[PDB]
């Protein structure tokens, strides 16, 4: 694997090609005969008898096929010889096959087999069939073919709800609803070769490879590809996908056979030429003469007199190569005929298809073929239109035409046979051989294959013409003798970056491993002979290993010096590039990278660009024949774009070929012709990879450059052409002067319709033209500019769309480039991709970005929005920078004073000494110097500070301080997060409660549970919204006011999303402090802010108690680097970074324990094995284990994962969401314990991982958002959190950590990581449901009020410190006003259009009942306002479900398609059916898994999860129903809310059990007890002892378990009672008085495990009788043992009505009770 | 005695080899020189930004002269000093000798703040002497527009000094703006010029600030291929970007319609 050779590519290659004859000899079959002619030399071979059966070959009748694939075979009565011997292998097992078959006998329908046995494997009971699961990819050689079989495979499995297209998605949807792809191999090649996180290669479970003999073909390499991929791939995941092979009788298929994993003995038929459908006949002309024009005549004189033969007997397809030849040969042999008078033989009868003949070629309208077709004669090409196509075969099939010349595309794409087939010379023109070359194997073999008609003829008669020289290789091919070999040897480099690309390979023994399920390498054991190699060789390497990888060796060399691999000779190593990553995925050889990797400035010509295009290495067999230079040079003379080089190079014919194309001039050499399709067709990915390489380099000259000769390609059109031409529909006549009346296009926009028709003197073209003006696509842009720093500047791009949408023009969607362009128009900025889909094509579209900036301000920037299709289509926007106010630079931090660190004993206490003397001695320097302040006063304190800073410790000072001032004083503190909130009450429960005995509390997020803990708990921990529910209340509630300690931290999240939370309840506690006589004391906590004063100050803090240190003072020092990574393109970029991950551990900690953050959870497992792979192939294995062998089972081999324990096993976990509870908390451990060195965490866990570590990897700075679809950057916010865990502070003497991000990306991180943090507010955005609030508890009664509370926010200091990122352009007092007003204005006006407020005259704002609903259970002022649209007075359980789904709360948590389905499936299996779902709303989403929770339905392991957040609201929005069907007077719909509040609670439905809510209760309990009749909890509760274990017995602890339920199952007395029943009047005061008592005590809270939050009973008493459907009067309490409740209604005039008292709960069910009034009215 | 027809002509139009020999004009923006002895100290010093004048370099042509009017204004508090702020670039075509700008002068919003300096433009050969043409058109401009006072107006010449580009610029005098107004002789060497028309400006170039462009509205600068289109009473308005090459597409429509057409 040292000592080894480079090998010479080229010289193993094999020349030939296709055309490549592995066999010396030739044997052919009996009665063959050579006969000697003048001038050429004729073969016959007599046609093979099909030699009649022996053993068993019965038939198959379709009726014994299995009954799910009979369908298929619909019009079918019995299967042929060889589908019935291939049908139980092909539809009763998943064996992959290889069937070679003569063309014609029925290979077809053997893949049509396979293809319903993997359809049958997801047919579900409704009688359609799961689109999900599965997907087939069928690969054709032919694009003529592909169509075919996308109507054939389309039609025969329509009744199964299957759909099949061919390429509809490499235009961009692609491939999903789309089961069955049919493709060439290089489709499928290139769209596996960029895999992504995809929705594709996945669900391919079978792959079928149509004419896999293309193996032997200059194209075969490709289907090597692809193989070794899928085989490799399989091994990697083992997830088994099915091959199936359909080859021609050719040898060597028992090599193909082990080449698609075949079993000989299971898989494989070979049938002889003898199972052809008709026997053939065959007839092979060899011409010895070499002149060129005598064999020319020669030609056309042997096919004449072989018309002859046939003429009048049998119609003759003559097949020759080109759209020229079709018609020329057909009249070279119609008027030789006329010459001899030879035609009565084809006509000449008065026949009955003589005047169909001709009455059939006046609605012709083909000038060509109706010269031939009254004459018997017709021709068919693809230059000819549809109907005219299918007019030839219309003709032929009813036999009328007799002569018929074509060319090979009628022959893959139709089903035309016929009796005699003539081959007329087998030489075609390759442009990309450059030169004349044989026809390949493929075609001869389908041309050949349509001779004789399979129902009329008894034999079929194929003559073949050619070179004397060739006879042997076509008797080769077409009688079984032609071996396939493999043309892989040529194509090797490019196929090995196309698997260094994918990751698939990383070193030099992956690639061995990956050439060696390549069909060379079974070729090249077979035959070493053939491939270069000598059996003396060959035993000295039995299995080649020395072989393949002195190949790999080669091509890796090639690789690295074209700069498309960087190989590391000593290991091995491939590392890639971005340039190896586009000649991968945009299909370029990588000899034509290095190319553009050399040529490619920013200061390149449009005629250097030309030029360079010209130079790709697939034109290098093109040159400059002498009988071209004339026409050549008459265009190099007139040319747009010049040609520096001479006409004698071929580069200079190369260019002028291109700038012909898209001038569209027709030329005349036919060798050109064919040479500019060639240039052409390669020049749009060869295009759009030179746009990918200067566009992700900045270059924004060469970028626009590049990107309109794109489109000038494809458009064929240059820019200077009108673009109005674009409409392909609109006349190519009217363009014409419009482009020569010389004035701009812009100005028609600004004119009527009859104004174009006078300026291009078209009146008759009036709204014509002014239809397509305002059809062509065109963007407006205006920009907020966003100033964050004097160095960095945020932009808001609002793009609205200023055309109309129309989708014969425009399509699905419309795709734009945004690119942000400098001062010179010389380096792009910022650049993204932007896509107008149809559906919000009259839509505002919002875009934010980052941009830098430097001060000496300069002048301006550009923004341009140009379209990825269409020429002259762009919109500048200058972004001018004269009126732009930055923010002033942030002050000096505070310095950290040196002093001595300060001693646990400092706080002379013993049981609070008794905290922390055990875990440290001194505190750290910050903790220092706050402590007098925070510990030795009461004013208002914020410190920031680095994270890992002790800044937690620091809000303890402020703690003990109240526990010593006041004995039972009460702490709220706040963190953003609830993972952050649930790490804090473990730490301060035992230090608070457990030591020193106080009281700990975690509000829970119900209402009435939190309400308590105020009271009860001295500690109180929450999250933002959690505190904002109980904090509305203040006016209220005593236990917000009485707070004596108010502590915030991380209040640098106020910039973040939910920031806008955390500014109000603060705000509102600085405003509570305000009314009362005892200030609240207040301490911040943050990350380093650069705004540090602001912060205080909106706070309260003074300058003294501000503490704002910035990073540099962070205890244990932070070692920061950033390493910029250049790929542009995600999973390229992620496997950059595995080798630099595990170099970055063995650098800067190969010692102590290592944390990698990573985007997403697959990426966790992923890396896990990357880096352990990596350890083994640096034999380090088992480094990252610093324990042992045997001590960690005792922790392995508790988890589900198997990946999880290997990984454990060799020293790295991983962490993700995924996992469950216990998982997580084991692998904690093992990395605290030192027992694993490396953990590796999702993005999702960064914020509740209690680990810390020495170093922090973080792998990548973005995630993939599965709404949008699109990638997103890591929030800041997340990243300090990411480095905060790099510090360990008595284990380690630094912490470090490396940044790996995309290049554009890290002057960001450097800016916002070395320096502090600039914070801003957002509440201007989310003003809506706080003021609501506010206008209930009437802290704001006017638009005065809304001002003066604005003026107490984060909100209001900041607009005056920056104004510019408020939209203010002054900070004036006015100018502060007119904005706070417009604000107060706008927020009002749309809060009492909701029916919210109420405002009167202007000024005077009120709450009306929907405000105060929505603000006393924390709902979006837009949800309640859709409930009451929605709810009515006839509402039950199936309208509540349906509009409580559709609600603000749940809306923006992911939709994810990989269960379209299971959701479509259980949509079949709720009891309550929807009105015309369609499964694509986040809405819809939550509706059917509110009814699965209802109906105990496990359905996935973290789908359960997002229920829990679900759940997590469904009882406020229950509740605020409930609140709008009672407030209406509706009776019905009010109680079927109260009873889905305890339907929801206990996962039951109303027509369920009562018992079903018992714990440990079995399934089918409801008719079990129905035997007895018995199903009430009543009874299950009083029966005796030795029995009441009632029916069933299920162990000691399990009726236990029922025996607490039981206990604290609500057994509730009930008196009510009228009061004054005999002085009623008809509508006086009116009082009922209803009391309710606990039979019980209580035990804690509501029993209700399929719950996650721990309820507490509501319960309502409701008044009204159900004849009238009204309620007339309810309250709401919450009993706790004894409590009386009173309803105060009126009387509805006179009369004897009488009511009906309902008394519900919320949680449990079975509980109601009803009695009914005694009642009398006067 | 000769037989005819012998060879046929083959055309070589003269716009190809000044196109492929305009796409390296960028290689002189990394050595542009100024004249510096001069005889100095004193008028005002115009301060010429670098990515402007790389730009105005680029997009020029080897012969056919191009021209772009100055704008700035001063340093806060030294008003001796002229910052060059903008280059706007007008329809216009021009020869070996002199350039052909409208009658109207850049009106826009964002110059009303600034003051007029004059207008640069490049030439083929460097010159000892200030350009008579020059000190005509300047003259002529001068006559039409009092916003152009003698002392304050320059005129910058970009030549074109193999691999490089030398600046030199001057200004004009009272006797040069009187015969400057008088001359219609466009020759060479007209009856009264004389090297008392004029005087040497000290010019500095500068990374410190940027300056921009200011290019028209519709439109573009480039008339040498549409000259036809071009009137010394042609109206125009402006807009803020970079302008386009000498032969970009839209410079030369005809040589694409043309060509495309059979
Ligand atoms: C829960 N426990 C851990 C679990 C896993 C890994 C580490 C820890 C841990 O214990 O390490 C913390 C802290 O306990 C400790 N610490 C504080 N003062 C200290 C001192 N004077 N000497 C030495 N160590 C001190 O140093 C870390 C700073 O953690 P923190 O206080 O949270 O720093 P932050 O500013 O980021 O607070 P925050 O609001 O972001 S949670
Ligand atoms: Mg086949
Ligand atoms: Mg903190």
């Amino acid at each position: 694997l040292a000592p080894r050779q480079v090998l010479d590519l080229e010289d193993l290659v094999f020349t030939q090609g296709s055309h490549f004859m592995a066999n010396k000899r030739c044997q052919l079959p009996d009665g063959s005969f050579r006969r000697q002619r003048k001038g050429y030399e004729e073969v016959h071979v007599p046609a093979l008898k099909p030699k009649p059966f022996g053993s068993e070959e019965q038939l198959l009748p379709v009726e014994k096929l299995p009954k799910y694939a009979q369908a298929g075979f619909e019009g079918f009565k019995t299967l042929n010889r060889i589908q019935s011997k291939l049908y139980r292998a092909a539809l009763e097992t998943d064996e992959n096959l290889l069937l070679c078959a003569p063309t014609g006998a029925g290979k077809t329908n053997v893949a049509l087999m396979c293809m319903l046995r993997e359809i049958g494997k997801h047919i579900n009971m409704d009688g359609t069939i799961n689109v999900d699961d599965f997907k087939i990819i069928y690969i054709a050689p032919m694009r003529s073919l592909v169509q075919e079989m996308v109507g054939s495979f389309g039609k025969r499995l329509a009744t199964y709800g299957i759909t099949v297209a061919e390429l509809t998605g490499d235009h961009q949807e692609e491939i999903s609803a789309t089961q069955i792809i049919v493709c060439t191999p290089e489709k499928w090649d290139i769209i596996t070769r960029k895999g992504g996180e995809r929705t594709y290669t996945q669900l391919v479970r079978l792959i079928i490879l149509d004419e896999i003999h293309l193996l032997h073909d200059d194209r075969g390499p490709v289907l090597e590809a692809l193989v070794a991929r899928a085989i490799r791939n399989i091994e990697m995941t083992q997830e088994d996908v099915r091959l199936i092979g359909l080859s021609a009788t050719l040898p060597n298929y028992e090599d193909v056979a082990t080449f698609l994993r075949v079993d000989p003995a299971k898989g494989l038929f070979y049938f002889d030429n003898s199972f052809r459908p008709v026997p053939l006949e065959q007839t092979y002309v060899g011409i010895t003469e070499k002149k060129a024009i005598k064999r020319f005549q020669i030609m056309n004189e042997i096919v004449y007199e072989k018309i002859m033969e046939h003429a009048g007997k049998n119609q003759v397809l003559v097949f020759v190569h080109s759209r020229k030849e079709t018609g020329k040969t057909a009249r070279a042999i119609r008027d030789m005929c006329l010459e001899k008078d030879t035609l009565g033989l084809f006509l000449r009868e008065g026949s009955a298809s003589t005047e169909v003949l001709r009455t059939e070629a006046e609605q012709c309208k083909n000038l060509e073929l109706k010269d031939l077709l009254p004459y018997g004669f017709a021709i068919h090409h693809a230059g000819m239109t549809r109907v005219d196509r299918t007019l030839v075969e219309d003709l032929f099939a009813d036999k009328h035409i007799q002569v018929l010349v074509s060319t090979a595309t009628l022959a893959w794409g139709v089903n035309l046979p016929a009796h005699t087939v003539i081959i007329k010379g087998t030489q075609v023109y390759s442009p990309e051989k450059g030169r004349w070359t044989e026809l390949g194997a493929l075609d001869i073999l389908q041309m050949l294959g349509r001779a004789g008609r399979p129902q009329y003829d008894t034999k079929g008669e194929g003559i073949l013409i050619t070179s004397h020289g060739e006879l042997q290789y076509y008797l080769s091919l077409l009688n079984q003798q032609l071996p396939i070999e493999s043309q892989m040897v040529s194509k090797l480099p490019d196929m090995l970056n196309a698997e260094i690309v994918l990751g698939n390979v990383q070193n030099a023994k992956d690639a061995v491993n990956w050439l060696g399920y390549a069909y060379l390498y079974i070729r090249m054991l077979r035959s070493p002979t053939l491939y270069g190699i000598s059996h003396d060789d060959l035993k000295g390497d039995p299995l080649l290993d020395q072989r393949r990888l002195d190949l790999v060796h080669t091509a890796a060399l090639m690789l690295d010096k074209n700069n498309l691999v960087k190989y590391d000779k000593k290991t091995g190593n491939f590392q890639v590039t971005e340039l190896g990553r586009i000649a991968s995925h945009y299909y370029i050889t990588n000899d034509t990278v290095q190319t553009y990797n050399q040529l490619l400035k920013p200061t390149l010509s449009e005629i250097e660009l030309f030029r360079v295009f010209s130079l790709s290495s697939e034109f290098k067999n093109i040159t400059v024949r002498e009988e071209e230079k004339l026409e050549l040079q008459k265009l190099l003379e007139r040319v747009p774009i010049p040609v520096k080089e001479s006409i004698e190079e071929p580069s200079a014919k190369i260019n002028v070929l291109l700038q012909a194309f898209i001038s569209q001039l027709k030329l005349e050499g036919f060798a050109l012709m064919a040479d500019m399709v060639y240039v052409t067709q390669s020049a749009g990915r060869l295009m759009r990879a030179i746009f990918e390489i200067v566009l992700n380099r900045g270059w924004a000259q060469l970028t626009d450059k590049t990107l309109n000769l794109c489109k000038m390609i494809d458009k064929r059109m240059w820019q200077s052409m009108c673009p109005l031409r674009q409409f392909r529909k609109l006349p190519e006549e009217v363009v014409k002067k419009i482009e020569k009346k010389n004035f701009p296009f812009e100005r028609l926009y600004d004119l009527n319709h009859n104004e174009i028709g006078e300026l291009i003197r078209m009146p008759k073209m009036g709204k014509t033209i002014h239809k397509y003006v305002h059809l062509f696509p065109k963007l407006e842009l205006s920009v907020h500019l966003q100033p964050i720093t004097r160095s960095t500047l945020k932009v808001e791009l609002t793009i609205t769309p200023d055309f109309q949408w129309d989708e014969k023009v425009h399509g699905s969607s419309e795709a734009f480039w945004i690119l942000v362009e400098d001062v010179d128009s010389e380096v792009i900025l910022h650049h993204e991709y932007f896509l107008l889909k149809a559906k919000y094509a009259q839509d505002e579209h919002l875009i934010t970005f980052f941009v830098p900036v430097f001060e000496p301000l300069p002048p301006q920037y550009f923004i341009r929005v140009v379209s990825d299709r269409w020429l002259s289509c762009e919109t500048q926007l200058p972004v001018s920078f004269r009126h732009l106010i930055l923010p002033e630079k942030y002050p000096p931090p505070t310095e950290l004073l040196d002093l001595q660190p300060l001693p646990v004993s400092a706080l002379r206490n013993s049981a609070f000494e008794s905290l922390y003397q055990d875990k440290f001695p001194f505190f750290n320097p910050i903790q220092t110097q706050v402590f007098n302040t925070v510990y030795n006063s009461d004013d208002n304190v914020f410190v920031g500070a680095p994270t890992g800073s002790g800044k937690t410790i620091c809000a303890e000072f402020a703690i003990l301080r109240m526990l010593l001032q006041s004995s039972e004083g009460r702490c709220v503190y706040i963190t953003p997060m609830e993972a952050l909130a649930e790490q804090v009450y473990m730490d301060w429960y035992e230090k608070f409660q457990d030591r020193l005995n106080k009281k700990v509390v975690l509000l829970t997020g119900e209402t009435s549970t939190d309400l308590k803990l105020l009271g009860k708990g001295n500690i109180i921990i929450s999250t933002p919204e959690k505190w904002d529910i109980l904090s509305r209340r203040w006016k209220q509630r005593k236990n917000v006011q009485n707070i004596n300690l108010f502590v915030v931290d991380e209040v640098h999240l106020i910039g973040g999303e939910n920031g806008p939370v955390l500014e109000v309840i603060c705000s509102r506690m600085r405003y509570i402090s305000s009314q009362i006589e005892r200030p609240i004391r207040i301490v911040a906590l943050s990350s380093s802010l650069s705004n540090a004063k602001d912060v205080a100050h909106w706070l309260g803090c003074s300058a003294t108690s501000t503490f704002n240190f910035h990073p540099n003072v962070r205890p244990v020092p932070l070692e920061l680097h950033i390493q910029g990574f250049n790929i542009s393109h995600t999973q390229t970029r992620l496997l950059s970074m595995a080798k630099p991950v595990y170099h970055a551990i063995t650098k800067h900690s190969p010692k102590k324990p290592v944390i990698v953050f990573v985007p997403s959870r697959k990426q966790t497992r992923l890396t896990a094995i990357d880096i352990l792979t990596t350890c083994a192939a640096d034999i380090q294995r088992q480094r990252f284990l610093h324990c042992t062998e045997k001590d960690l089972i005792p922790y392995l081999e508790k988890l589900s994962d198997s990946t999880l324990k290997e990984t454990l096993l060799n020293g790295v976990g991983y962490l993700h969401e995924g996992l469950s509870p216990m998982e997580r908390r084991l692998v904690e451990q093992l990395f605290s314990s030192g027992a694993i060195q490396v953990v590796v965490a999702s993005r999702s866990l960064c914020w509740g991982m209690n680990v810390a570590a020495h170093l922090v990897i973080i792998m990548d700075t973005q995630y993939y958002n599965g709404k949008i679809h699109a990638y997103v950057d890591y929030p800041i916010y997340d990243v300090l959190q990411m480095v905060g865990h790099a510090n360990r502070p008595l284990q380690d003497d630094e912490g470090r950590c490396v940044i790996m991000c995309q290049g554009s990306k890290k002057d960001f991180f450097k800016k916002f990581l070395y320096e502090p943090l600039p914070v801003e507010s957002h509440l201007d955005h989310c003003m809506h449901d706080h003021f609501n609030a506010e206008i209930v508890t009437k802290t704001i009664e006017n638009k005065q009020d809304a001002v003066d509370y604005l003026t107490w926010t984060f909100l209001y200091r900041r607009m005056t410190q920056n104004p510019n990122y408020y939209n203010l352009q002054g900070i004036s007092h006015r100018h502060l006003s007119d904005h706070l007003s417009e604000l107060v204005e706008q927020t009002l006006s749309d809060l009492e259009q909701s029916k919210c407020i109420s405002i009167e005259d202007e000024m005077d704002v009120a709450p009306l009942n929907l405000g105060m609903i929505a603000a006393y259970y924390y709902i979006n002022y837009t949800t309640i306002e859709l409930f009451s649209m929605s709810l009515n007075a006839k509402t039950k359980v199936r309208g509540l479900i349906e509009i409580i789904s559709n609600a603000a709360e749940y809306e923006n948590i992911p939709i994810r398609h990989h269960e379209d389905n299971l959701l479509r499936q259980l949509a079949q299996k709720v009891p309550h059916k929807l009105n015309n779902p369609k499964f694509n709303d986040p809405h819809v989403k939550t509706n059917l898994l509110l009814q699965a929770h209802l109906s105990r339905m496990q359905l996935s392991a973290e789908l359960q999860s997002d229920t829990e957040e679900i759940l997590s609201k469904a009882i406020r929005l229950i509740q605020a129903c409930v609140d709008v069907l009672s407030s209406n007077g509706w009776l019905s719909p009010a109680l079927a809310a109260m009873e889905l509040a305890q339907m929801v609670t206990q996962a039951m439905w109303s027509k369920d059990s009562y018992l079903k809510q018992l714990p440990h209760f079995t399934s089918e309990h409801i008719k079990r007890c129905t035997d007895k009749g018995v199903e009430s909890v009543f009874d299950i509760m009083e029966m005796e002892d030795e029995e009441r274990n009632a029916l069933l017995q299920l162990t000691d602890s399990q009726i236990a378990d029922v025996a607490r339920f039981c206990n604290r199952y609500p057994n509730i007395e009930l008196s009510y009672e009228v009061v004054d029943k005999d002085s009623i009047r008809s509508g006086g005061p009116v009082v009922v008085l209803v009391q309710l008592e606990r039979e019980e005590e209580v035990t804690g809270p509501v029993i209700a495990p399929l719950f996650p939050q721990k309820r507490e009973e509501g319960w309502w008493v409701v008044i009204g009788d159900a004849k009238s459907n009204s309620l007339i009067s309810i309250k709401r309490l919450t009993l706790q043992q004894k409590a009386k409740v009173k309803l105060d209604f009126v009387a509805p005039a006179t009369g004897a009505h009488n009511y009906t008292l309902y008394f519900m709960s919320d949680a449990y069910m079975g509980c109601d009770q009803e009695y009914k009034f005694s009642v009398d009215v006067k | 005695p000769l037989g005819s027809m012998t060879q046929t002509f083959s055309s070589k139009t003269e716009w190809r080899v000044r196109a492929i020999s305009a796409a390296n004009l960028h290689l002189r923006t990394n050595h542009i020189y100024v004249s510096s002895d001069d005889i100095k100290e004193t008028g005002y010093t115009y301060i010429l930004p670098k990515n402007v004048l790389k730009k105005f370099i680029c997009i020029s042509d080897l012969r056919a002269q191009i021209a772009g009017y100055l704008y700035g204004v001063s340093p806060p508090d030294n008003p001796q000093v002229k910052e060059i702020r903008c280059i706007v670039m007008v329809p216009q075509w021009g020869t070996h000798q002199t350039v052909h700008l409208p009658g109207q002068l850049p009106q826009h919003e964002y110059l009303k703040e600034m003051e007029p300096l004059g207008w640069i433009h490049t030439q083929p050969n460097e010159s000892p002497q200030l350009s008579p043409q020059d000190v005509t058109t300047h003259a002529k401009i001068m006559a039409d527009n009092p916003s152009w006072d003698g002392e304050k107006t320059i005129i910058i010449t970009c030549s074109f000094t193999p691999g490089s580009c030398t600046l030199t610029a001057y200004k004009l005098t009272p006797s040069g703006y009187e015969w400057g107004r008088q001359n219609t002789d466009k020759g060479n060497n007209p009856k009264g010029y004389l090297p008392s028309h004029y005087e040497r400006v000290q010019m500095l170039l500068s990374d410190r600030f940027l300056g921009f462009f200011m290019v028209p509205a519709q439109s573009s600068w480039n008339y040498n291929f549409m000259g036809v289109r071009h009137d010394p009473n042609m109206k125009y308005e402006l807009q803020l970007a970079n302008p386009k090459e000498f032969y970009h597409e839209v410079h030369r429509p005809s040589h694409f319609l043309n060509f495309a057409l059979l």
